[PDB]
């Protein structure tokens, strides 16, 4: 009934539980450090590694976003760019992206951000500079959270501001909205 | 409230368990003679025991080397308990023996629950002697602060 | 009112990213020894037949994914005095506090702050070491596994408990006591009867025994 | 009162069954029943087919849902999600709104307790020969039933 | 507001399906047909579902009579008077789908005795409750002018769409005089 930015700006501040942000920062900083400690200081199986766990996340936290919001089935990635960066994010990370870079008629579009909680003061390494991400949970969730609604894309990061560019950026491609199934 | 001087349990086999003791380095054996003593006291006919609803009845047996020992029996799984107190720190009190039935009552129900299965890689005695000393270092020497 | 003045995140989000690291440490585990993202796929098991194998798992297994878990929670609890919600505000210093008011705080703000509640009664006996005691234990209390299967739960449970020893066993480092002096163990403890019934079949507990 | 309760996903078999019967709270709980297989297939048949018509015939950029299903009988409540699962239930007349119910059960007693529940899994595929409608593995997660007997006892008055 | 009407014969088919909205004609008529067949199938597929609660015993043969309500329709053909009928009179599809309450409309069936069913669409969610009674009692006026007008016609084969006149004109009267 109301428009998503509302629905999102009076749940935020009415039914949920709040905690750190920093505190949740040192916590994926510590997962994510412990992920590169671990075995042979490798960046490349670390990134499909953070992609799994945003995979199970996302997979298990859509049932979540549903419940408390209760929106319908998205049809359009016009629609589900809106929700997904009006609503979802105001409720969970307490961010609002917007959008850009819509491609040639809709079969895709990016989110930027410039806030991202994930890493907030994390100036990192000098060795992370080509396949670390950092942030691959975030695409994680995207691309678990869409699949658990009949919606498959793949999810990609193209930009970051810890490896040295402007302000982050997430590829968000479309595939196919894969039919229901039927009993027979 | 009460501190338990010294704890034994023993089984029917006369199998020394586990003789813990609160915290003197020399005293362990002293307790150790004492339990043996009251065990000694058990197998006979000299005091009456049972016979009172088919229940365990804590009894008070003797006092030597100045801690009085009181003992408990249970019928039907063989398992045989007995506590000594500094003497001097005993008044007597009815409410005091309602509180020491109670002790004897909470320590049989921990080691009866620690004698189960779970989270037991392999039910091993040392492991289960540690900890029944763990929680009998958690029921007399604990302070509840805020 | 300087607490609340600093975002914040949401407690589902992040109970639930805490929640499934047992997994994150079975997956790297096996990993170390059909979805397509990048042209060359990657598979997973789906982070509950993960916990099923560590249930099943060798000893040495089992052992080694808990000891990578409390170099997580290690990790977790080394960085939580400089974190800057107890350095300014709260009127607790950090000057040495020889024990007692140090578990005081780890007792009392620690868990308020990761979990969404105080705790309950700690007890001490002055000497060295602390018990820690909670009834409820929020980030697991919607975990079973099915109607008459309680002996299996609290087996396939017990990896998911050795987190708090790991901020426990941490935050007393990097303050003034090491690893190797301190130990601490983690274990399952029933509730008092005077509290709701339908919590979690038992509560929890925890054995910290610092050296000094 | 509530006659039964039914719970479906996207892969089109149910996952939660339960029927009362006797007017008692604790009745003939016949939880997960194989009995009633051949019923859970017909009132799904029965959802899907009748979902079709409004589906069709909506209007504007909402795209709309069933709630309710009447006969001479019974009277049918059902929530649909995005997540694909439906919460079916046979109830009796003399309630008239029953939507917030339904939405409660979604709210912190499926997911609090069934998508929160990393030993339990999430729908339950596993790779083929269940999924496209045929197999059947249930939800028996003993906190679900638990709570949901207690929360929908009162509303069995009989 | 009943916005649309329709009918389905005797084993489904449409005959009718005069939609009475300003101006949307979205739908398509083929379209209206496999809607039909499938609602038909729903009616064939309800009867076996009930709740053993109720089926070994009913004792419940009070409330399927019809409270009768003095001028839903108007304000005649072979009948006179004011108003078709007065008695309060009983229900048919005792065990058959009457209600389908959706976001944006509601859809009500009277089911007659030999097998014709009448579909009321209404935009209008008449408290769900007496809405039943409400709609029960225009679709049984809308089948008397339909046994009026579509029957005592020569040019009309039995179970065929229904090319009238005055049925449509007629009806169209008595769904306006109800809003
Ligand atoms: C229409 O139904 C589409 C809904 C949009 C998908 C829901 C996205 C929810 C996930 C947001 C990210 C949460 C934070 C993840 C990192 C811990």
């Amino acid at each position: 009934s109301r428009s998503l930015k509302a629905m999102g700006e009076e749940i935020w501040k009415n039914k949920t539980e709040k905690i750190n942000t920093e505190l949740f920062t040192l916590t994926y900083g510590s997962i994510v450090a412990q992920l590169c400690q671990d075995y042979e200081r490798d960046f490349n199986k670390v990134n499909d590694h953070l992609y799994s766990m945003g995979y199970n996340i996302g997979c298990r936290l859509i049932e979540d976003f549903l419940a408390r919001t209760a929106l319908p089935r998205c049809e359009n990635l016009v629609k589900t760019s809106e929700v997904l960066s009006k609503c979802a994010f105001k409720i969970f990370l307490n961010i609002t992206p917007n959008i850009t870079n819509w491609s040639h008629n809709k079969d895709t579009f990016s989110l930027i951000l410039d806030e991202n909680p994930l890493a907030d003061f994390v100036e990192l390494p000098m060795d992370a500079m080509k396949s670390l991400w950092y942030s691959n949970i975030l695409c994680g969730v995207l691309k678990g959270s869409l699949e658990m609604v009949q919606l498959d894309c793949d999810v990609w990061f193209v930009s970051d501001i810890l490896r040295g560019d402007s302000q982050t950026e997430i590829k968000v491609k479309l595939n196919r909205i894969l039919k229901d199934e039927i009993p027979i | 409230s009460l501190r338990p001087c010294f704890v034994s349990l023993i089984d029917e086999s006369d199998k020394p368990i586990l003789i813990y003791v609160p915290n003197e380095m020399n005293d362990v054996l002293k307790y150790n003679v004492l339990s043996n003593i009251s065990l000694d006291y058990f197998e006979s006919a000299l005091v009456e025991w049972h016979s009172l609803d088919s229940k365990p009845l804590l009894k008070s047996i003797f006092q030597l080397e100045g801690v009085s020992v009181f003992a408990m029996l249970i019928k039907q799984t063989g398992l045989k308990i007995v506590i000594g107190f500094e003497q001097k720190s005993l008044s007597g009190a009815d409410d005091e023996f309602e509180a020491i039935n109670q002790i004897f009552e909470t320590v049989r129900k921990i080691y009866i629950r620690v004698k189960c299965n779970p989270l037991l890689v392999s039910g091993d005695e040392k492991s289960i002697i540690k900890s029944l000393e763990r929680k009998f270092d958690e029921l007399f020497i604990s302070t509840e602060v805020e | 009112i300087f607490e609340n003045s600093l975002p914040k995140v949401s407690q589902s989000v992040y109970q639930m990213l805490l929640n499934e690291m047992v997994p994150l440490a079975m997956g790297i585990e096996r990993q170390i020894s059909l979805k397509i993202e990048e042209h060359h796929t990657v598979d997973i098991i789906r982070s509950h037949n993960l916990i099923h194998e560590l249930y099943k798992a060798d000893e040495e297994e089992k052992e080694k994914v808990l000891a990578r878990l409390r170099n997580i929670g290690f990790q977790i609890g080394l960085k939580l005095s400089e974190l800057l919600i107890f350095s300014n505000n709260p009127n607790l210093k950090f000057k040495e506090m020889d024990l007692l008011l140090i578990m005081k705080f780890i007792c009392r703000d620690v868990w308020k702050q990761i979990f969404g509640k105080q705790i309950d009664n700690l007890k001490t006996n002055h000497r060295g070491t602390f018990y820690l005691l909670d009834y409820d234990y929020r980030p697991i209390q919607s975990f079973s596994l099915e109607e008459d299967a309680k002996n299996e739960e609290l087996k396939m449970i017990e990896p998911f408990l050795e987190i708090p020893v790991g901020i426990i066993r941490g935050v007393l480092s990097s303050l003034g006591y090491s690893s190797e002096e301190v130990i601490c163990l983690a274990s399952f403890i029933d509730r008092p009867t005077d509290r709701p019934k339908t919590a979690f079949p038992k509560g929890v507990s925890f054995h910290v025994q610092v050296t000094m | 009162g509530i006659y039964s309760f039914w719970i479906f996903d996207r892969h089109c078999n149910c996952i939660f069954d339960r029927e009362w019967t006797l007017a008692s709270n604790s009745a003939s709980g016949t939880i997960n029943s194989k009995q009633n297989e051949e019923d859970a297939k017909l009132l799904y048949g029965m959802i899907f087919s009748l979902r079709s018509i409004t589906q069709k015939l909506s209007k504007g950029s909402v795209k709309n849902d069933i709630r309710s299903i009447s006969t001479g009988k019974y009277r049918v409540h059902t929530y649909c999600t995005a997540s694909g699962l439906w919460f079916v239930l046979l109830s009796d007349f003399k309630q008239q709104s029953y939507t917030q119910v339904l939405q409660y059960i979604y709210s912190h007693i499926y997911v609090k307790y069934v998508s929160n529940n990393l030993l339990s899994p999430y729908d339950f595929a596993e790779n083929e020969n269940e999924m496209r409608g045929q197999g059947t593995r249930k939800i028996t997660n003993r906190n679900f039933i638990s709570v949901l007997e207690s929360f929908l006892a009162p509303m069995v008055n009989q | 507001a009943i916005e649309t009407i329709l009918v389905i014969n005797k084993s489904g088919g449409l005959i009718y399906q005069r939609n009475f909205t300003n101006d949307e004609q979205k739908l398509n008529s083929n379209e209206y047909l496999i809607l039909a067949s499938t609602l038909h199938g729903v009616f064939a597929i309800a009867s076996q579902l009930t709740p053993k609660a109720l089926q070994l015993t009913q004792q419940t043969n009070i409330e399927n009579t019809i409270p009768y309500i003095p001028y839903v329709g108007m304000s005649l053909g072979s009948f006179k008077g004011d108003d078709f009928f007065k008695e309060p009179f009983t229900n048919w599809n005792k065990s058959g789908l009457r209600q389908l309450c959706t976001d944006q409309f509601t859809m009500f069936i009277y089911q007659t005795l030999t097998g014709l069913k009448f579909v009321a669409i209404s935009s209008s969610v008449s408290t769900s409750n007496l809405a039943i009674q409400i709609a029960d009692n225009f679709l049984r006026k809308v089948y008397c002018l339909y046994s009026d007008y579509v029957m005592k016609d020569p040019s009309y084969s039995m179970e065929m769409p229904i090319r009238s006149n005055l049925f449509d004109e007629k009806v169209k009267k008595m769904v306006e005089n109800l809003q």
